[PDB]
């Protein structure tokens, strides 16, 4: 049986989120809202022009500035006119207003949906046995990438299905088994 | 070559030139100033690049100094008071000279005659002077004085002392301008004028002009400047003559035994302590180790350093730094050889790594060949590297870098004419 | 490939002669054909490239 | 030998492409290619006429998943970054229901299933 | 007037970059150049403007 | 390009680049402004020119 889009809301006190149905096999997709930081991004030689970032997935650009030392900001650029986000790729420089000077780097911070991958942005344990047993998603790591606060995390995974059959026996003493329904 | 002394690049979408990329460290235009990685120092007068001075225990006294200077100009006489910004006190300056000889200028002499509170600073600098004798916006040197360096006297007897982190290179037959900038309204310094008395001697008067090669300015703007024809500032220029090696003494100083050999292990010409290491130590499990230094001297040491008092993690700082030129789209022109060539001043322990990329600094590559040296002047060397980049293919993006790097705080790599070329064989 | 991102393939073989590219649409009849076959330089055509490197050196001068 | 060893492969004359369209099958882009006189390897090919050739259409997939836009209330309609788009493999995203009537189990202190299984937020 | 119609390339939002390579003359060589645009409007607001105008000539 | 930044021409028998001409719309030496048909206005801020506006 295939469990698709299994939400839960994650927590930053607790990192530990369960699996509704217990025999899992095998987990496709675990998929979070992460924070990016400080991304380097080169500005592109066509003026008024679009500059793509590392992920394709983006959604919101939190804040776009430029330093020549470290926590020393000399220019915030303001959203909506000096810049907006298209098709969740690019930084559109297309607004009038200001934008840096060809072929200069800045600084792009943003929010995107990470595909999480196992054993790097999280590990998978189990606690019980049996039909008691159960499946959790740790996100234990340090390094490894961790959902964004009080937000959805959706798991995609499967799980394997019981059989109920029944036993006959016809007048020619031939004992039999009809298969049921997974 | 002609490009290198263009220095004039536009900010939206610069009409650049194909396979040809050249930096003569004159303006700011060229350079990606905002990347992470960029913490180089220009010097306009000498058309070079550096590194400057980064902080980030015992203390220790340079004995044999790696100058000697002297006080070539001294315009002595003073005789008023002028604020240092007269046209915005509630209810900057500077004075010009020049030299008839090629002279490296070490530090500067002023004379203060009233200062702020302990919070306030004044900063000096000294701009070059355009071909019509005005001061120009370029800066050739620039430093922050705090109150307490600024030392005040009501005779003009106090001489405060200022020292920049790189020495000012003054061509023959060129003028330049000291000017003081602050923001505080409660600056002021002695000013000599002609057929005014004397301070300290009332009974004389100052007959002719007090500096005849120079002119005293004020500006409410730093920008236009009025001239002051009969009047100069009392000030005193220092040039510097280096000599053949300098050297550091520090305080006497886990378990010795254990450490001596520990120490010496590290300490030596070929690790981040440069220069000849020696010690003296005293028998009896003694504590008292006194270490000395020596090093070869030039004449780009840091007069800051020298004036400084010394300690033994501000001295054996190893300071990084890098160069990283705008992005150069070659659509148009694609390209698999590159020619990479540049000057560097490299003295014992410093090391200049070119690198390229052609994905607008996602990576860095480095290349393989050895360059080819050809001796430019007793200082720098020229080193030319000319390599097939790409085997096969051809490359559509140009980004030219440096790396600079240190052992220690005096002794810093210089880099200037850097000339990159690329081809399609 | 993406159309911002589709290259030709890189061929090194000595027996073949590039004549040109065909890029196709992605589900389209259209096609953009370019030609960039090597063509020789008879001597009329370098003396021309020589007299053109004198006019380069002397708009240099 | 002497031919490519001196100056190697080069087209003298012709060659140029050019596109028909010819419907020979709907799965195939005709191309032509003009007659024209090359030495490859150093041994001449001289064609009187131009060739005629057909290239595959291309019909390889693209995913794009987890292509992410906050909704607007004031504007629903959200765009699609690729064009060419083919099918639209899933479309999810976050709904309230209101008032659900739910029958309370027979077991005390038991657990009641909700119409769907994929709540978050009571 | 050139036959041929020029290659495009954007260079803003506002300017886009007009390049045209023509072979001029089939037979023989011209001794003698001098450049020319035409800037034209219909109303009074919305005007042209021109930037960067670079002619080279090549014997071919 | 080089020569698009240059601005300057001599006046009486001026050496000139073979083969290239460009404008930088910086300077009236490289312009034939007594031509009849000559008509634009420059924006040396800008390096760029246009049309300005007139009656009839």
């Amino acid at each position: 049986g295939t469990a698709e889009n299994e939400s839960t809301i994650f927590n930053k006190s607790n990192n530990s989120i369960s699996l509704a149905n217990s025999p899992v096999k095998e987990i496709r997709r675990v998929t979070g809202q992460v924070l990016i930081e400080k991304e380097r991004v080169t500005r592109g030689a066509q003026g008024d022009g679009q500059d793509f970032l590392s992920n394709n997935t983006a959604f919101e650009i939190v804040k776009v500035w430029t330093e020549t030392s470290p926590g020393v900001t000399t220019k915030e650029y303001k959203q909506g006119e000096d810049f907006r986000l298209t098709d969740g790729q690019t930084i559109d420089w297309s607004p009038q207003g200001q934008e840096p000077s060809g072929g200069t780097s800045y600084y792009v911070s943003y929010k995107y949906n990470k595909r999480m991958e196992a054993g790097k942005d999280y590990e998978v344990t189990t606690q019980g046995e049996g039909l008691s047993k159960k499946w959790y998603i740790n996100f234990t790591p340090s390094n490894g990438a961790k959902p964004i606060d009080q937000t959805v995390v959706l798991v995609d995974y499967t799980y394997y299905l019981a059989r109920k059959d029944s036993v006959f026996i016809n007048k020619y003493g031939d004992i039999a088994i009809l298969p049921g329904e997974p | 070559v002609n490009a290198l002394d263009d220095g004039a690049m536009e900010g939206q979408n610069p009409l650049t030139l194909r396979s040809v990329f050249s930096e003569g460290f004159i303006s700011l235009d060229k350079a990606d100033i905002t990347h992470p990685d960029f913490g180089i120092v220009f010097s306009f007068e000498d058309a070079e690049a550096t590194l400057a001075y980064t902080e980030a225990h015992i203390w220790g006294r340079l004995i044999s100094a790696p100058f000697t200077e002297e006080r070539t100009i001294y315009q002595g006489q003073a005789s008023e008071t002028l604020n240092v910004n007269p046209y915005n006190i509630p209810n900057p300056l500077a004075q010009s000279f020049q030299y008839d000889e090629n002279r490296t200028i070490s530090s500067l002499g002023l004379y203060f005659a009233s200062k702020g509170d302990k919070q306030s600073n004044v900063v000096i600098q000294i701009r070059g002077m355009g071909d019509q004798g005005y001061p120009n916006k370029t800066i050739y040197a620039e430093t922050v004085m705090n109150a307490d360096d600024i030392k005040v006297s009501n005779n003009a007897s106090a001489e405060t002392r200022v020292y920049f982190d790189d020495p000012m290179m003054a061509e023959g037959g060129k003028e330049y301008a000291i000017v003081i900038i602050t923001e505080n309204s409660d600056y002021t310094m002695w000013v000599g004028t002609r057929t005014k008395p004397k301070i300290d001697k009332p009974n004389e008067v100052i007959s002719g002009n007090p500096y005849l090669q120079g002119v005293l300015f004020s500006s409410s703007n730093a920008s236009t400047w009025t001239p002051h024809q009969n009047s100069d500032l009392k000030f005193g220029i220092y040039t510097s003559k280096f000599n053949e090696t300098a050297t550091i003494e520090f305080e006497p100083i886990k378990l010795i035994l254990d450490d001596m050999a520990s120490s010496t292990t590290f300490d030596q010409l070929k690790w981040e302590p440069i220069g000849n290491y020696q010690d003296l130590d005293v028998l009896g499990l003694a504590r008292q180790v006194k270490l000395r230094a020596t090093f070869e001297s030039n004449r780009y040491i840091s007069p800051l350093m020298s004036s400084s008092d010394l300690t033994f993690t501000t001295f054996l700082t190893e300071l990084t730094g890098s160069y990283v030129g705008r992005a150069i789209d070659m659509t148009e022109a694609p390209y698999n050889t590159v020619r990479f060539s540049y000057e560097a001043f490299l003295p014992k322990g410093t090391k200049v790594v070119p690198k390229y990329s052609a994905d607008d600094g996602k990576t860095w590559k480095t290349f393989t060949k050895s360059p080819t040296t050809t001796r430019a002047n007793n200082e720098f060397t020229r080193y030319v590297i000319d390599e097939k980049v790409k085997s096969s293919g051809t490359n559509t993006k140009l980004q030219v870098r440096l790396d600079l790097s240190t052992e220690n705080s005096f002794l810093r790599p210089r880099v200037r004419r850097l000339m990159v070329t690329t081809r399609d064989e | 490939n993406i159309m911002r991102l589709v290259t030709p393939p890189l061929n090194t073989d000595p027996e073949n002669l590039q004549l040109g590219t065909v890029t196709v649409l992605p589900d389209s009849d259209e096609a953009v054909c370019i030609s960039f076959a090597i063509t020789r330089l008879s001597m009329e055509d370098l003396q021309k490239v020589k007299t053109r490197v004198d006019n380069l050196e002397y708009n240099q001068a | 030998e002497r031919t490519y060893d001196e100056s190697g492969s080069y087209k003298v004359n012709g060659f140029e492409l050019f596109s028909e369209g010819n419907a020979e099958d709907d799965d195939h882009v005709s191309v032509v290619v003009d007659a024209g006189k090359a030495y490859v390897k150093g041994f001449k090919v001289d064609k009187p006429v131009s060739t005629r050739i057909s290239v595959p259409k291309s019909y390889d997939l693209g995913t794009a998943e987890n292509e992410s836009t906050i909704f607007n209330k004031s504007n629903n309609s959200i765009s699609l970054a690729n064009s060419p788009v083919k099918e639209i493999r899933r479309v999810t995203g976050q709904v309230l229901i209101e008032k659900e009537r739910v029958t309370r189990g027979a077991q005390g202190d038991g657990q009641d299933f909700l119409s769907n299984n994929t709540a978050f937020e009571i």
